[PDB]
């Protein structure tokens, strides 16, 4: 039917033979716009052996505008919310039609790898990552384990 | 063969984008780019267009 419906189904074609290192996604029931992401921890992060969940959804006019992704499982990072909502530059304002799903989740691992604390989404996170490394890594640790494995 | 068009995933590259340099849209789907349009690569203005006589 659209262009962003036959995009969303070439990726997901490109998807089951070439996966993302450490992530998968697909569609939540028969609706393509909607679907799922799993980003195992990365091991450059105190986010290791943890299993973490994502919401996608796809615009009407998908290749044209950024996917609304979304964190299911709960993450101590400075770079993302409460409301498991990410702030990635690639999801805004840096976005464009070559990026993938699958270049955003190897860039959403990037950033629980290195987070930038310099356009921090939870304040308090980014200081304590920014006087307080130990702690920091300690409780990303911490919150590793009571929701994600 | 060679890489797909960046942006449908279904066709060959079949032109050029000036003055960033990119080849990496099929001629439809420049088409489909909104105006302004940007390189899907790098969001520079597009300003000129110079087919490749390949695919
Ligand atoms: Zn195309
Ligand atoms: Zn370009």
């Amino acid at each position: 039917g659209s262009m962003a419906l036959k995009r969303i189904h070439k990726e997901l074609n490109d998807l089951a033979r070439d996966p993302p290192a450490q992530c998968s996604a697909g569609p939540v029931g028969d609706d393509m716009f909607h679907w799922q992401a799993t980003i195992m921890g990365p091991n450059d992060s105190p986010y290791q052996g943890g299993v973490f969940f994502l919401t996608i959804h796809f615009p009407t006019d998908y290749p044209f505008k950024p996917p609304k992704v979304a964190f299911t499982t709960r993450i101590y990072h400075p770079n993302i919310n409460s409301n498991g909502s990410i702030c990635l530059d690639i999801l805004r304002s840096q976005w464009s039609p070559a990026l993938t799903i699958s270049k955003v989740l190897l860039s959403i691992c990037s950033l629980l790898c290195d987070p930038n604390p310099d356009d921090p989404l939870v304040p308090e996170i980014a200081r304590i990552y920014k006087t307080d490394r130990e702690k920091y890594n300690r409780i990303a640790r911490e919150w590793t384990q009571k929701y994600a494995m | 063969l060679k890489s797909a068009c960046v942006v449908c995933l279904s066709s060959f590259k079949s032109c050029v984008f000036l003055e960033c340099g990119h080849v990496c849209s099929c001629t439809e789907c420049y088409r489909a780019l909104p105006e302004p349009k940007k390189c899907p690569i790098c969001r520079q203005a597009i300003t000129r267009v110079i087919p490749l006589y390949n695919s």
